[PDB]
RNA sequence: UUAAUAUUUGUUUAAUGAAAAGUAUUUUAUUAUUAUAUUGUAUAGUAUUAUUAUAGUGUAUAGUUUUUUAAAAAUAUAAAAAUA
């Protein structure tokens, strides 16, 4: 993200809206995920000990003037921004995943799920009856020609 | 005559390049060792500009 | 002038094709694809004599008759063999037929190597290498008997080692109490 | 729908910006990375100084940035020196970063890992606090007289922060190639690094022998022989290395200890 | 390698640990991205002269070894060198490069074991007794100690077959547990420096120091 | 490239960059079998150490020997006695 | 053109020099790899004597019978000694008009590199490869 | 005059003994061994320091060390997509 030297609202909303891009992502996966979060950035932020966008959240000003202009982050701001913004629906998710769960329920997941099996079932289902057919259909054959044998 | 002088130099020729191979590789892993003795002594590390944090981390290599 | 050459990275089998020089484990290909007048390649030291005789001699008794291809495949197939191409086993056949060891035949339209001038050698030989397997027998049951000794040689080994490892260990537990009485002496003296 | 007026890759002049136009066009290799760059006249790549071809290229940039690691510094003629300061930078970088594949990449690269060694060890704790920019062009006012290309003189900035060239005066070089460089009368009581300081002497002490002095000479009669004037007589000339200069340089080392 | 990115929380090897190398807290909520992990780089083990002797000195102890038990027999090891499993790993593949020991596989249990090889095992018994006397030159004790250590030596080998494998059992157990109670007093911190070979090539020179914490 | 031990047959394998194409052919390098100064000798071909212009990493590749000689010590067949004590994508 | 490889690869089987070597014509102990004063000849065959290939000295890798060099550098064993075809065909003794008591042959089995065992070895090391066990 | 011309441009060496040919001021060229007078050892040719390894033996890892230049057209080589 450029952000063209400050972070905005803009900003923020497009990681909010993004954040739904990525449902597997927690308030404690590795800081890699940031956005502007190079190489650098991160071998620093382990040296800082921080391992977590909680960790990069929790970080304080201070820190982050001695990030970028003892260290050499550039866009340790932007990195910092980008967890300050979507720390707080991460904890939910962490919590209780509102926002992942009110929308399909599990209900709806063991519904899909028993039909998921069910029609799995069915599709083998299909092919042992028209085999089972099939046999019957070849024994009655057998019989038949028995019978035209016999005549 | 020939054939024996020109087999003779080509060996003696070998036998000193081997020679000089050893005595090169042991000068090398003797600067190696003082370089390393060295660094140790001023604490540098050819680490990069990290600190052993990162290398504990071990995510790069 | 060559695309491969002045490519800034160069392959390994470009930088190859570039070994010309003269030299021990060098590109052989390269260093025949000039003349011989430049080149130091003397010819092909191809071993002849009883060794390639031999076993040419035992893998043809055994099929009786083979083409040159099905002879070759059926060498190659084995794991020792002192052959190293279709053209080596060609001159030692070309020998053996000048020697009156075999002679090929002409079918309707290949050829084939049979043993008549000396069928009655060939069977001694046959029966030479059949009685070489019967000692290779005799040589395995003597291993076998040479394995019970070696697995009592194995338990004497084992003894040995297990006494190595006795008096290691007593040096390790030794050494161990000594940096502990130099630390903390009340559990060295806990211990004794 | 439609296409540009100009479909495809169309080489442009020399000093043509972009166009911004959607256009398929593929990178030979990734120049992202350091020293993996690639040559040309456009702005997003190197400036391609004169070469025989690519490879050639590579190898006089290869041998550039080799020798500017080994003595701190490097006169070059050209458009050799917007490419060798760039790769320096990018060395630089590969020593911060401090990986093994960035340690294996400037194997791969110089032609010689001593001075592999020697990058790694000094560069990162010299520019710790240098963002970019790490090397320094001046372009001289004089002028390779045989074939009137400009000179450029291409160094390091951070010199006192080095453990190596700590107070080395590049103002005039020293009485021989083979002898120490010259050292400022402040920075006189400096110490080398020992590793450095005995590959130095070895390669110093390689042309102390005659056998050198025989080369010399030959190389004057080679010169001579090939139509190059202002070349003396081996008669003419002396050795660049003898017994009581030998002896006076020992001791001004010894007072530079 | 840190406890809880590389190995599960809660879990650690008891082993020479490398120097300077801080063992900061990771948090529990700590994951890594399906993405990230497959681009993890780790660095490279030493598989040198100690670290196979070593290993082979282990080996040599228990005749033959299992590779379940083997990190387990090196931890009870007073004079272990090995950082981790990986190390260990690392350098049961050198010892399987160079012919050391081979790998087989019983079909009772259907586990694999480490066999060292008849060619190899006169050189490992030469580095084995080598090392032995490397520790009794190096371990100090006075003239009743010595003789008293002597004695115990002299009984052990006078007694018989099977109490001589009870015996060293329980001396190995023993070992087991002086080496885990000296071990809080004093650690084998390991050290590296990368360096380049004449032929372009980047390893490691190391060294092995053992440093008392308290 | 893929070297071997003139003395036991060792074999390590490395590749070789353009300021190396001299060392292709014969490498002096330390022998851990032999555990001294042993020549090597080139036996297979690898890739190469850059990339092709307009081609990728894959080409051009290593000769059915490099391939095999990797396949033998790990692999498999060859890491299945080694994923039973560390699981090397593990620690 | 010359339609055979170049730099023999030895995966399957390894071609090295043994730490004890002694030649056919002599006996004799020879030098292992400081010198290339011998002549290997290997063909991947562990039939006695000395296995993987024999090796002969320069000077005496001349027949034994007629004490001459060989006609197209091919030698005849003969009951643990090397002859030549004119001294195993039972020919008369024929004087070479060029150098007598040495032949034009390689040294470290340079000569005989182009012929012999090359990859792969058999068949069933192809589908090794290929198969993802 | 062409001619502010064409052409040259010296930044990286993979190979080993004669004779014809060449006479270039080898100041004592070599320093010695053996034995035994005398005699002679360095450099081609194609009008040149030129597309040039004179193939008489012989074999070999000594890297056995003179090729400028910051964009273009035409031309010369080499490469040149999931179009035919
Ligand atoms: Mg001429
Ligand atoms: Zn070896
Ligand atoms: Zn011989
Ligand atoms: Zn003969």
């Amino acid at each position: 993200i450029a952000t063209g030297g400050r972070v905005t609202n803009e900003d923020r909303r497009w990681w909010l809206v993004h954040l739904e891009c990525a449902p597997d992502i927690t308030p404690g996966t590795f800081i890699a995920w940031l956005d502007c979060c190079g190489t650098h950035t991160c071998k620093k932020l382990i040296e800082r000990n921080i391992w977590t966008i909680e960790q990069v959240a929790a970080l304080d000003s201070d820190q982050v003037d001695e990030l970028k202009y003892r260290e050499g982050c550039l866009k340790m701001d932007v990195v910092w921004e980008h967890a300050r913004t979507i720390i707080t629906p991460l904890r939910q998710r962490e919590v209780t995943g509102g926002v992942e769960s009110e929308l399909q329920g599990r209900i709806m997941e063991l519904r899909k799920k028993r039909e998921l099996e069910r029609r799995r079932e069915e599709i083998l289902k299909e092919r042992a009856n028209v085999s089972e057919q099939r046999e019957e259909t070849l024994r009655k054959l057998r019989e038949a020609i028995a019978a035209k044998k016999a005549a | 005559k020939r054939i024996d002088t020109a087999k003779r130099m080509r060996r003696d020729r070998r036998r000193i390049e081997e020679l000089k191979t050893l005595e090169f590789w042991g000068w090398y892993m003797k600067l190696q060792r003082v370089r390393g003795r060295w660094c140790r002594e001023q604490g540098v590390s050819s680490r990069g500009v990290y600190g052993p944090a990162v290398d504990a981390a071990e995510l790069w290599g | 002038k060559e695309y491969r050459l002045t490519v800034p990275y160069r392959s390994e089998v470009t930088m190859l094709r570039l070994a010309n020089h003269k030299a021990i484990n060098s590109n052989i290909r390269e260093l025949f694809k000039k003349p011989l007048v430049m080149n130091n390649i003397k010819a092909i030291p191809r071993d002849l004599g009883e060794i390639p005789r031999d076993y040419v001699l035992r893998l043809l008794f055994f099929h009786q008759p083979i083409r040159l291809v099905d002879l070759w495949t059926i060498c190659k197939e084995h794991d020792d063999v002192p052959l190293d191409s279709a053209k080596h086993l060609r001159l030692v056949l070309k020998i053996a037929k000048l020697q009156r060891w075999v002679y090929a035949e002409k079918n309707q339209t290949n050829n084939l190597y049979y043993y008549y001038v000396h069928q009655s050698r060939m069977q001694e030989v046959q029966q030479m290498v059949r009685a070489s397997e019967v000692r290779k027998k005799e040589q395995e049951s003597v291993r076998e008997i040479e394995a019970e000794k070696l697995r009592m040689e194995e338990q004497e080994r084992r003894k040995v080692a297990l006494d190595e490892n006795i008096v290691a260990l007593q040096n390790a537990l030794v050494s161990n109490i000594a940096q502990i009485q130099e630390f903390d002496p009340g559990f060295a003296r806990s211990k004794i | 729908g439609r296409a540009p007026p100009v479909i495809g890759c169309t080489r442009k002049a020399r000093y043509a910006g972009i166009d911004d136009n959607p256009t398929i066009t593929y990178k030979p290799w990734d120049t992202t990375e350091p020293l993996m760059a690639d040559y040309g006249w456009t702005r997003g790549k190197l400036p391609k100084f004169r070469a025989r071809s690519p490879f050639h290229r590579q190898q006089i940039a290869r041998r550039m940035v080799t020798e500017m690691i080994r003595k701190d510094y490097c006169i070059v003629g050209g458009a050799r020196a917007p490419a060798l300061r760039i790769l320096a930078d990018h060395v630089v970088e590969l020593a911060k970063a401090g990986d093994t594949d960035s340690r294996q990449q400037l194997a791969y690269f110089l032609h010689d890992p001593l001075m592999v060694d020697k990058a790694f060890d000094e560069y990162p704790r010299r520019f710790k606090d240098m963002n970019a920019k790490y090397a320094m062009m001046t372009r001289l006012k004089s002028r390779r007289r045989t074939d009137a290309v400009a000179m450029y003189f291409v160094e390091y900035k951070n010199r006192d922060m080095s453990d190596n060239h700590k107070g080395e005066d590049y103002s005039a070089g020293p009485e021989r190639f083979f002898l120490p460089p010259r050292i400022v009368e402040t920075e006189k009581g400096i110490q080398r690094p020992p590793h450095m300081q005995m590959a130095f002497d070895r390669w110093a002490s390689k042309f102390k022998t005659e056998e050198f002095h025989h080369w010399w000479r030959l190389r004057h009669a080679k010169l001579r022989y090939w139509g190059v004037r202002n070349v003396p007589h081996p008669s003419d000339v002396d050795p660049l290395w003898t017994e009581k200069e030998e002896e006076e340089w020992h001791n001004e080392m010894l007072a530079n200890t | 390698w840190q406890s809880g990115v590389h190995t599960p929380h809660g879990v650690v090897y008891r082993g020479a640990k490398m120097k300077n190398w801080p063992e900061q807290r990771i948090p529990e909520n700590f994951k890594f991205t399906e993405e990230q992990r497959f681009r993890t780089k780790a660095i490279p083990r030493d598989v040198g002269t100690i670290p196979r002797n070593f290993v082979l000195g282990v080996l040599y102890r228990h005749q033959p070894c299992e590779v379940g038990g083997l990190w387990e027999h090196c931890t009870n090891d007073p004079e272990i060198v090995l950082d981790s499993k990986r190390h260990l790993r690392e350098v049961l593949k050198q010892a399987r490069e160079e012919g050391f020991v081979t790998f087989e596989r019983d079909a009772i249990s259907n586990e694999w074991l480490c066999f060292l090889t008849r060619e190899r095992y006169e050189e490992v018994q030469r580095i084995v007794t080598a090392k032995s006397e490397a520790v009794d030159t190096h371990s100090g004790l006075r003239g009743a100690a010595a003789t008293e250590t002597s004695t115990y030596a002299e009984k052990f080998r006078e007694m018989n077959v099977e109490a001589k494998e009870a015996h060293a059992r329980r001396l190995e157990e023993e070992v087991a547990n002086t080496t885990r109670y000296l071990r809080r007093f004093q650690q084998r911190e390991i050290d590296y420096l990368p360096y380049t070979d004449l032929n372009g090539k980047v390893n490691f020179m190391w060294w092995y120091e053992t440093r008392d914490v308290q | 490239a893929l070297f071997s031990c003139f003395r036991c047959g060792y074999m390590y394998e490395f590749a070789v960059s353009n300021s190396y194409c001299r060392k292709l052919t014969l490498r002096n390098d330390h022998c851990p079998r032999c555990d001294q100064l042993t020549l090597f000798r080139f036996m297979s071909v690898s890739g190469m150490v850059g990339n092709m212009p307009f081609k990728p990493i894959g080409v051009p590749g290593p000769s059915y020997a490099t391939l095999w000689w990797r396949k033998t010590r790990e692999g498999k067949e060859a890491s299945a006695p080694l994923d039973a004590v560390c699981k090397s994508d593990r620690w | 053109r010359p339609h055979f490889p170049a730099y023999n690869e030895d995966v399957d089987r390894p071609m090295v020099v043994p730490p004890d070597a002694i030649c056919f014509n002599c006996d004799k102990p020879i030098d292992a790899g400081d010198v290339n004063s011998y002549v290997w000849i290997p063909a991947g065959n562990a039939t006695v004597p000395t296995p993987q290939g024999y090796f002969f000295h320069f000077g005496c890798f001349k027949c034994n019978r007629c004490k001459y060099r060989l006609g197209h550098n091919k030698f005849y064993s003969k009951d643990g000694k090397a002859w030549c075809i004119p001294c195993a065909l039972g020919r008369d003794v024929r004087v070479p008009t060029r150098r007598w008591h040495t032949s034009y042959v390689n040294t470290h089995r340079t000569g005989s590199r182009l012929t012999g065992h090359f990859f792969p070895r058999h068949s069933h090391q192809m589908e090794f490869l290929f198969d993802p066990n």
